[PDB]
C-alpha cells in the first residue's frame, strides 16, 4: 500500500517538506534550556524569625508547619532545617510526574489544610511557599568597583530597580533576590536609652504610632450634606519617608524641648534586612540575584534579553556599579547548540561523505540531503507538540538519532544498487522488487528498534525523566523514519537516477578507492574461508559465544556504576566551615585568603570568586562561608589540569594547609536541579528516638566507620552543624518582677534590642521598606553587654539586666535538621577520583547498616534517583528485550528464531564494556543509553541478514551456503553505509573535551566495536544457529 | 565555515583510517578466526 504511492512522484518529494515546514515552525516554538524540568517537584517553605534562636525556632515555627502534614499527596520526604538565624526551610519533595503546579497549591493545602493550628505568628512573620527547583539561571552579581556603595547599598538598588524589571523579562518566572532591600535600621544606644529612662518598648511604641499611615478620609466624604461643593482626601500622618523624618520621631512631652528625638537615642541609618550574608565578589562587596527560568524554559531568548536588559541599566548605574555573571547556563548552552546543530548538519554532510566512499554520484547521492533533515526537523516538530525542550537530552537525542535515520534510506540505496552496480539492470527493477523484499522488514525494522525504548518512556523518577527526554526523541526519530522511508525514499530511488555500467564499483574512479573497492571485497573473498570456515564446524564456535558472555558478566559488575558524570560547568562551589561559634569577621577573614588563593594560585583558570560569607550550601550561620568560584571557557582552560576535578583537588589539598577551617572545595552535580554537591547525599533517620548525643555519636561512629575508608569515600562530611555554645540567660524572673519590671518590658527589651525586630513599613523612594530596631553593634557583642541594657520598673526607675538576669552557657545545635517530624543529621560525601558513586554509595551501605536499629539511613536527593536507577535501569533490559524476544516471533514466525536473534545482543554489550574502561568511564545513565543504542545496532543488521534469509527461501530458494555467499557477501556493504555515518557522527566528539562529551564517546567507541562484532561476529551467530538451533528446532 | 574545511581534510583521512584499523581486525584476526578448527557440538539433548 505504500507501493501504491510510489508512482505519484511529487506526492513523495514534498511530504518530506511538510514535516520540515512544520519543523521550520519548531524552530520558532521550542523552548531551549540545557536541563529541563527533570527534578522531583519540591517545595521550600521559607519562614523567618529574625534574631531568634534555633532550639526554639523549630518549636515556634517549624514543628507547627510540620504537624499539618497529614498524608502528603504523592510525597517522597519532607525535610526541614531550622537554624540560628531563625530561618526555616521546610522542603516538601514530591513524586516525580506529580504536578508541581498543584504541588505549591497543595502544600498550601497541607499548610493551608490546617493553618490556625498555627500559633499565628508563624505566618505573621512572613512565610513563602516556593517551587524551589534549586537549579538557577544566571546568578547575576552586582558589584561596586570603586567602593562608595557598601553591600547593602547595592542590594537595595538591585531590588528597587533591577528585580521588578528582571522578573518580567520573558522566560523568567522567578527572581530570587540577594540579600534583601534597605530597611531603616534603628540602632538603639542603651547608654542613651537609660539617659531618657526609656526601654525599647517605647522606642517601638512610638514608631508604631508616629510612623503609621492613617486612613484619614475625605472632606466632603460619603454621604455629603445637602449643599456640598468641596471634595478632598485628607492626608494624615504618612509613613515617615526618610532617616531624618525618623530622627524627629517623638518619644515624650518635651520641656527639654528640642522635642525628644529618636535621633537622640537611636542612630538612624538605612541598611539591609539581615546581615548574615556578606557577598564579596573578588573581595569586593556585591549583591546578587538568582534567576530561575519558568516552564517555557527558553534559556537563550531569556538570556539574550536579560543581557540586553542589563545593558539598558548600565546608563542608570551609580558610581562604579558593575554587573558580573558568576554562574549562567548559556556559555555552557550556546556553543553546545551552534556546534551540535552544525555537527548535525556536518553529519548530514558526513552522510554525503559516506556515499562519496560508496556512490560517487550527484543525483543518485542527493537523496539523504533531503532524507536526513526530515527526520531531524520532525523530531523538533512532534516534540513541540509533546512538550520536550531542546537541551543536552534532545540534542544528544538527535545525534543518537543519526544512527536511526541511516538504517532506512541508505540501506535501500545499495539494495537498489544490488541491481545496478552488481547486476546492471534499470532502477525500476530495483524500485519495487528490492523494496518488496524489505517492505515487510520495515514493518519490523520500525518495530524492534522502537521496542527496546518502550519501557523507559513510561518509567518514573529523574532516571525516568532522563529516559523520557531520550526515548520519545528516538521514538519520534523512528516514527518519522518509517513514515519517510515508505514515502520519500521510493520516489527518489526511481526517478532522478543515473544508469551505471555492470561490474563497476568505482574501480576507475579517483585513485585510492579503486584499488580498495576490490580489496575490501577481495579481503572479504579471503574472508570467505572465514565465511565458510566458521559455519562448517560450529561446535567449537559455540563456546566462543560464552567467551563474549564471560567477558560481559565479569566486566559489568566490575564496571563502576555511577549515575551522572561531573560536568565541567564552569563553576565550582568552595565551602568553608569554621569552629562552632566563629564570627562573620573570621569567616570573611578566611575568604580573604581563599579569594587570594583563587586569584594568585589559579588566576589563569578562575574567572571570579563570588564569595558569600555566612550563607552556605549545606549549613548557614556565621561559621560557614562559601565561594561560587567560576571558570573560563575551555579555550582558555586547556587540558586535564584545568578541568574542575583537577582544580578542586589542588584547592582542597592546599586548604589542608589553610588553618582554622575544614575548607572543602567541591563541584556542582551534573544536573543542578538536585544536589548541593556531586557524589551522593547520605541522609539519616531518627528511627527509635535515641535523642541527641547518640544521634550525633552514631553519626560520629559513622565518620568512625565511613571516613576511615579514605581511598573510595573521599570527604564524607556532615551537614548538620556541631553543637555550638548557646548563651542561656536565666531571667531570674521573680527578681524580674520584684524589682518592679513587668516581664514584657524585659522580653521586648531583651528580644528587640539584641534581637532585631520588625516594627512597621516606611516609604523610601516611593517603595515600602521595613523598620528594624536593634541594638547598636558594640552594645550586644559580649555577656558584658547584658549589663548595659536598662528596663523601666513600675515607678519609672531604671534597672539593669545584670541586676537580675543571671547568664550562663549551654550547648545547642543550630541546624536542627528534621525529617517528616523526626530530627535528623544529613551527611554529604563524594566518591573517589577514578571511581564511581555506586562503588561508594554501596560502600556507604556497608557502613550504614553497621549501626543497630534506632538511627536509620536514608538515600535521597541525588541519592534517591540512583536508588531508583538501581531498581529499574538494569531491570529495564528485562521488559524491553522480552518484548523484542516477542517481536521476532511476529516477524520470523517461530518460537525458535527468538532463541537466535536475541543472542546478537551481548555482542555489542561487551562492545561498550570495553570502550568505557579503555578510557576509564563509569556505568552511568548515558552508558546504558549507549547500550540501548548499541543493542539497537545489533538487531538492525540481523534483519538485513535473517529476514533476508526468510526472504531467500521464498524468492530465491537458498539453504545455508548459497544464502551466506549472497546474504553475507553482498548485504554487509549497506551495514558499512550506516557504520561510517553514525559512528563517525561522534568523530567531532572524540577530539572534544569541552561541554561534557566524555562518557558520550564511550558510546561512540562502544558502538564501533559493537560494529566490529557486527562486522565479523554478528553476521554468523544466527547462521551459526542455522546449523545447530535450526538443526535442533 | 572552517570545520567544513576540517571535514574536507579530516573527514577524508579519518574515514579511511577507521576503515583501516578494522582491516587490522577483520583480516588480521580473521586469520586467527580460522586458526580454531575443531568440533565441540553440545548435542547432549539433540
Ligand atoms: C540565602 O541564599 C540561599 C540561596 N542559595 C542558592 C543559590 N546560591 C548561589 N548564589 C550565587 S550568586 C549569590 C548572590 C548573593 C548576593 C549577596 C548575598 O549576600 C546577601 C548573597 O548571599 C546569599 C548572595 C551563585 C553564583 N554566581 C550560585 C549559587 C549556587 O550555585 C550556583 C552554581 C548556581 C552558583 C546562593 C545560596
Amino acid at each position: 500500500m505504500p507501493n501504491f504511492f510510489i508512482d505519484r512522484p511529487i506526492f513523495a518529494w514534498v511530504i518530506a517538506i511538510i514535516i520540515m515546514l512544520a519543523g521550520g515552525l519548531a524552530i520558532l516554538k521550542l523552548p531551549v534550556a540545557q536541563y529541563p524540568t527533570i527534578a522531583p517537584p519540591a517545595v521550600t517553605i521559607s519562614a523567618s524569625y529574625p534574631g531568634a534562636d534555633a532550639k526554639t525556632v523549630q518549636d515556634t515555627v517549624t514543628q507547627v508547619i510540620e504537624q499539618n502534614m497529614n498524608g502528603i499527596d504523592n510525597l517522597m520526604y519532607m525535610s526541614s532545617n531550622s537554624d540560628s538565624t531563625g530561618t526555616v526551610q521546610i522542603t516538601l519533595t514530591f513524586e516525580s510526574g506529580t504536578d508541581a503546579d498543584i504541588a505549591q497549591v497543595q502544600v498550601q493545602n497541607k499548610l493551608q489544610l490546617a493553618m490556625p493550628l498555627l500559633p499565628q505568628e508563624v505566618q505573621q512573620q512572613g512565610v513563602s511557599v516556593e517551587k524551589s527547583s534549586s537549579s538557577f539561571l544566571m546568578v547575576v552579581g552586582v558589584i561596586n568597583t570603586d567602593g562608595t556603595m557598601t553591600q547593602e547599598d547595592i542590594s537595595d538598588y538591585v531590588a528597587a530597580n533591577m528585580k521588578d524589571a528582571i522578573s518580567r523579562t520573558s522566560g523568567v518566572g522567578d527572581v530570587q533576590l540577594f540579600g534583601s532591600q534597605y530597611a531603616m535600621r534603628i540602632w538603639m544606644n542603651p547608654n542613651e536609652l537609660n539617659k531618657f529612662q526609656l526601654t525599647p518598648v517605647d522606642v517601638i511604641t512610638a514608631i508604631k504610632a508616629q510612623n503609621a499611615q492613617v486612613a484619614a478620609g475625605q472632606l466632603g466624604g460619603t454621604p455629603p450634606v445637602k449643599g456640598q461643593q468641596l471634595n478632598a482626601s485628607i492626608i494624615a500622618q504618612t509613613r515617615l519617608t526618610s532617616t531624618e523624618e525618623f530622627g524627629k520621631i517623638l518619644l515624650k512631652v518635651n520641656q527639654d524641648g528640642s522635642r525628644v528625638l529618636l535621633r537622640d537615642v537611636a542612630k538612624i541609618e538605612l541598611g539591609g534586612e539581615n546581615y548574615d550574608i556578606i557577598a564579596e565578589f573578588n573581595g569586593q562587596p556585591a549583591s546578587g540575584l538568582g534567576i530561575k527560568l519558568a516552564t517555557g524554559a527558553n534559556a537563550l531568548d531569556t538570556a539574550a534579553a536579560i543581557r540586553a536588559e542589563l545593558a539598558k541599566m548600565e546608563p542608570f548605574f551609580p558610581s562604579g556599579l558593575k554587573i558580573v555573571y558568576p554562574y549562567d547556563t548559556t556559555p555552557f548552552v550556546k556553543i553546545s547548540i551552534h556546534e551540535v546543530v552544525k555537527t548535525l548538519v556536518e553529519a548530514i554532510i558526513l552522510v554525503f561523505l559516506v556515499m562519496y566512499l560508496f556512490l560517487q554520484n550527484f543525483r543518485a547521492t542527493l537523496i539523504p540531503t533531503i532524507a536526513v533533515p526530515v527526520v531531524l526537523l520532525g523530531t523538533f516538530a512532534v516534540l513541540a507538540a509533546f512538550g520536550f525542550s531542546i537541551n543536552t537530552l534532545t540534542m544528544f537525542g538527535m545525534v543518537l538519532a543519526i544512527g536511526l535515520l541511516v538504517d532506512d534510506a541508505i540501506v535501500v540505496v545499495e539494495n537498489v544498487e544490488r541491481v545496478m552496480a552488481e547486476e546492471g539492470l534499470p532502477p525500476k527493477e530495483a524500485t519495487r522488487k528490492s523494496m518488496g523484499q524489505i517492505q515487510g522488514a520495515l514493518v519490523g525494522i520500525a518495530m524492534v528498534l522502537s521496542a527496546v525504548f518502550v519501557p523507559m518512556a513510561f518509567f518514573g523518577g529523574s532516571t525516568g525523566a532522563i529516559y523520557r527526554q531520550f526515548s520519545i526523541t528516538i521514538v519520534s526519530a523512528m516514527a518519522l523514519s518509517v513514515l519517510v522511508a515508505l514515502i520519500l525514499t521510493p520516489a527518489l530511488c526511481a526517478t532522478m537516477l543515473k544508469p551505471i555500467a555492470k561490474g563497476d564499483h568505482g574501480e576507475g574512479k579517483k585513485g585510492f578507492f579503486g584499488w580498495f573497492n576490490r580489496m575490501f571485497e577481495k579481503s572479504t573473498h579471503h574472508y570467505t574461508d572465514s565465511v565458510g570456515g566458521i559455519l562448517r564446524s560450529t561446535g567449537r564456535y559455540l563456546v566462543l559465544y560464552l567467551i563474549i558472555v564471560v567477558g560481559m558478566a565479569y566486566l559489568f559488575v566490575r564496571l563502576p556504576s555511577s549515575f551522572l558524570p561531573d560536568e565541567d560547568q564552569g563553576v565550582f562551589m568552595t565551602m568553608v566551615q569554621l569552629p562552632a561559634g566563629a564570627t562573620q569577621e573570621r569567616t570573611q577573614k578566611v575568604l580573604n585568603e581563599v579569594t587570594h588563593y583563587y586569584l594568585t594560585k589559579e588566576k589563569n583558570n578562575v574567572e571570579s570568586v563570588f564569595a558569600v560569607n555566612g550563607f552556605g550550601f549545606a549549613g548557614r550561620g556565621q561559621n560557614t562561608g562559601i565561594a561560587f568560584v567560576s571558570l573560563k571557557d575551555w579555550a582558555d582552560r586547556p587540558g586535564e589540569e584545568n578541568k574542575v576535578e583537577a582544580i578542586t583537588m589542588r584547592a582542597t589539598r592546599a586548604f589542608s594547609q589553610i588553618k582554622d577551617a575544614m575548607v572543602f572545595a567541591f563541584n556542582l552535580p551534573a544536573i543542578v536541579e538536585l544536589g548541593t554537591a556531586t557524589g551522593f547525599d547520605f541522609e539519616l533517620i531518627d528511627q527509635a528516638g535515641l535523642g541527641h548525643e547518640k544521634l550525633t555519636q552514631a553519626r560520629n561512629q559513622l565518620l568512625a566507620e565511613a571516613a576511615k575508608h579514605p581511598d573510595m569515600l573521599t570527604s564524607v562530611r556532615p551537614n548538620g552543624l556541631e553543637d555550638t555554645p548557646q548563651f542561656k540567660i536565666d531571667i531570674d524572673q521573680e527578681k524580674a518582677q520584684a524589682l518592679g519590671v513587668s516581664i514584657n518590658d524585659i522580653n521586648t527589651t531583651l528580644g528587640a534590642a539584641w534581637g532585631g525586630s520588625y516594627v512597621n513599613d516606611f516609604i523610601d523612594r516611593g517603595r515600602v521598606k521595613k523598620v528594624y530596631v536593634m541594638s547598636e553593634a558594640k552594645y550586644r557583642m559580649l555577656p558584658d553587654d547584658i549589663g548595659d541594657w536598662y528596663v523601666r520598673a513600675a515607678d519609672g526607675q531604671m534597672v539593669p539586666f545584670s541586676a537580675f538576669s543571671s547568664s550562663r552557657w549551654e550547648y545547642g545545635s543550630p541546624r536542627l535538621e528534621r525529617y517528616n517530624g523526626l530530627p535528623s543529621m544529613e551527611i554529604l560525601g563524594q566518591a573517589a577520583p577514578g571511581k564511581s558513586t555506586g562503588e561508594a554509595m554501596e560502600l556507604m551501605e556497608q557502613l550504614a547498616s553497621k549501626l543497630p536499629t534506632g538511627v536509620g539511613y536514608d538515600w535521597t536527593g541525588m541519592s534517591y534517583q540512583e536508588r531508583l536507577s538501581g531498581n529499574q535501569a538494569p531491570s529495564l533490559y528485562a521488559i524491553s528485550l522480552i518484548v523484542v524476544f516477542l517481536c521476532l516471533a511476529a516477524l520470523y514466525e517461530s518460537w525458535s528464531i527468538p532463541f537466535s536473534v536475541m543472542l546478537v545482543v551481548p555482542l555489542g554489550v561487551i562492545g561498550a564494556l570495553l570502550a568505557a574502561t579503555f578510557r576509564g568511564l563509569t556505568n552511568d545513565v548515558y552508558f546504558q543509553v549507549g547500550l540501548l543504542t548499541t543493542i539497537g545496532l545489533s538487531a538492525k543488521n540481523a534483519i538485513l541478514i535473517v529476514e533476508f534469509a526468510k526472504d531467500l527461501m521464498d524468492k530465491e530458494g537458498k539453504g545455508l551456503i548459497e544464502a551466506t555467499l549472497d546474504a553475507v557477501r553482498m548485504r554487509l556493504r549497506p551495514i558499512l553505509m550506516t557504520s561510517l555515518a553514525f559512528i563517525l557522527g561522534v568523530m567531532p566528539l572524540v577530539i572534544s573535551t569541552g561541554a561534557g562529551s566524555g562518557a558520550q564517546n564511550a558510546v561512540g567507541t562502544g558502538v564501533m566495536g559493537g560494529m566490529v562484532t557486527a562486522t565479523v561476529l554478528a553476521i554468523f551467530f544466527v547462521p551459526v544457529f542455522f546449523v545447530v538451533v535450526r538443526r535442533r528446532f | 565555515m572552517l570545520e567544513l574545511l576540517k571535514s574536507l581534510v579530516f573527514a577524508v583521512i579519518m574515514v579511511p583510517v577507521v576503515m583501516a584499523i578494522i582491516l587490522g581486525l577483520i583480516y588480521g584476526l580473521g586469520e586467527v578466526f580460522n586458526i580454531f578448527s575443531g568440533v565441540g557440538k553440545k548435542d547432549q539433548p539433540g
